[PDB]
């Protein structure tokens, strides 16, 4: 409107308006392993250490039947321990990013001033926010202010 | 023998919904514990008002929220002209007292912090820049000397000295408690017959 | 959604003056709260 | 070293940095110091605030700042058989045993 009332325009031949880029957040890694972030591979080398422990327990067994059941079932709950450990943090960081609510509106940008967000100096934004009586693009014409350079 | 059928079906049952179970306690627990997050950041205590903040009292800390216009520091704002006496403090040995003691949080000079916490472990910095200002040296309205003082720093930042000289002067977790039991549970694996 | 007003009429200028009017007093943002307003029935609220 | 003055250093009784009167308008401190010319200058950590730089004059800065939130580091979680067998109750455990 400062431009049109200044000087004369042609027609608009096109319709255009002033939306929000932001980075994709590209947080996902291989899926290779992926699995394999609740497992732990120091762990993972323990537990390798512990089904080598058994190995040689059930080796002098014979070359040192109640005791092989007893070793069975410690091994047994050993895993199951391994398993519910495993899945319990696997299903956690799932709940983790499924409960995130990313970016989608304006407002929810107007409110969360820890990710910085701006236009180019001297353009039409800057002067739709100087001409802004909306609150909430008042509230970006004074974060913009304030992070002035 | 139908008994030891139906004493191995029920026996797989109980310890089957047992470790299901124990597998849910601890999923809710982890979830729980990864969902409290830890970050107090200026957009996390804009609404906490659990945890006490402020600043040392009548500074140009509250002076920049005094004429502060974003939601978040009107939020700090308010809540500092909602409990003006306690939050605020007149030192700065006080807010880190009161940091150190109570569960509060102090909005004070970086540089300051920085200094703190290489002289003390036991603090951290969270967050970034509130701001973003410098230190002007203090001179008269019409002075001789300012135009000489402001010749002067620019002489003293193109040498580098003041940058030198303040670089000189004021500058497994829970996985971890898993495999010691399953280490014990080895040692008990041991000592069974071998 | 504009004025079908007559060709060459004084409506149009201030209808024109109006717009300038509206966006200088806000008329479109309590507008926006008086008339597209919840009168009951909010947003798809997540019930768990 | 620059300029070529006999510096001399003493200290204030005003207790402040310089705040203006809410009712009042009055300053306290370096800025009353340097309204009344009382000494030529107050060499102080002192930020540029538009407030003050309204009243008294400002040099050009030689150093940055910035509002920083402080806390601590208040981090336990002992790694031992306990937080390994926390999200059941042990009297639970010896009854399942
Ligand atoms: C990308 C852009 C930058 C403007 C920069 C300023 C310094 C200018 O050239 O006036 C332009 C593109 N054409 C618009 C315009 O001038 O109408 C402007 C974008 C905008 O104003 O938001
Ligand atoms: C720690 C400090 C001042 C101490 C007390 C306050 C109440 C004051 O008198 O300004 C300084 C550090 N540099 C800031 C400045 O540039 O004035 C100021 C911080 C503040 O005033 O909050």
């Amino acid at each position: 409107y400062v431009r049109e009332k200044v000087i004369d325009f042609s027609k608009p031949f096109m319709t255009l308006g002033i939306s929000i880029l932001y980075r994709k957040p590209n947080g996902t890694n291989p899926g290779v392993f992926s699995f394999l972030n609740p497992l732990s591979p120091d762990i993972w080398m323990y537990v390798l250490l512990a089904y080598l422990g058994v190995s040689v327990v059930l080796f002098v067994i014979a070359r040192f039947a109640l005791s092989t059941r007893i070793v069975g079932g410690i091994w047994w709950f050993f895993t199951l321990i391994i398993i519910s450990s495993y899945t319990a943090n696997l299903a956690a960081f799932l709940t983790v990013e499924r409960m995130e609510s990313p970016i989608d509106s304006a407002d929810d940008l107007a409110k969360q001033t820890k990710i910085e967000y701006g236009a180019v100096e001297d353009g039409a934004t800057m002067t739709f926010f100087k001409k802004s009586k909306i609150s909430t693009y008042d509230k970006m014409w004074a974060f913009m202010s304030s992070r002035r350079q | 023998a139908l008994s030891t059928r139906i004493v191995g079906g029920i026996w797989w049952f109980f310890t089957l919904i047992i470790i299901s179970s124990y597998t849910a306690n601890l999923a809710a627990f982890l979830t729980v514990e990864r969902m409290e997050s830890p970050i107090d950041s200026a957009d996390d205590l804009a609404k906490q008002t659990k945890i006490e903040y402020g600043a040392v009292e009548d500074g140009a800390t509250m002076t920049f929220f005094k004429k502060s216009k974003i939601s978040t520091y009107d939020k700090m704002w308010a809540f500092m002209s909602s409990r003006r006496q306690s939050v605020l403090v007149k030192s700065n040995e006080e807010g880190i007292q009161r940091v150190l003691t109570s569960d509060y949080a102090f909005l004070m000079e970086s540089t300051t912090i920085e200094f703190v916490t290489q002289r003390n472990c036991n603090l951290t910095q969270i967050g970034g820049l509130i701001d973003s200002k410098g230190y002007g040296v203090g001179t008269p309205m019409g002075s001789p000397y300012r135009d000489k003082i402001t010749i002067a720093i620019l002489q003293l930042q193109e040498e580098g000295k003041l940058h030198m000289m303040k670089e000189k002067w004021w500058r497994v977790q829970n996985i971890g408690g898993i495999f010691i039991v399953l280490a014990a549970g080895l040692v008990l694996s041991v000592f069974v017959a071998v | 959604y504009g004025v079908g007003t007559p060709m060459g009429s004084p409506y149009r200028d201030k209808i024109t003056i109006a717009i300038l009017q509206l966006q200088e007093e806000g008329k479109l943002h309590m507008m926006k709260e008086k008339w597209w307003r919840g009168n009951g029935c909010p947003e798809e609220e997540s019930k768990e | 070293t620059i300029l070529g003055f006999t510096y001399e250093i003493r200290l204030v009784e005003d207790g402040k940095y310089g705040a203006q009167d809410d009712v009042n308008g009055q300053w306290n401190g370096m800025v009353r110091e340097l309204i009344d010319h009382k000494a030529d200058l107050a060499v102080a950590p002192l930020a540029i605030t538009y407030v003050r730089e309204k009243v008294i004059d400002f040099s050009k800065p030689f150093m940055t700042l910035g509002i920083s939130i402080l806390y601590r580091k208040p981090n336990g979680t002992n790694p031992g058989v306990f937080s390994f067998l926390n999200p059941l109750s042990p009297d639970i455990w010896m009854y399942v045993l």
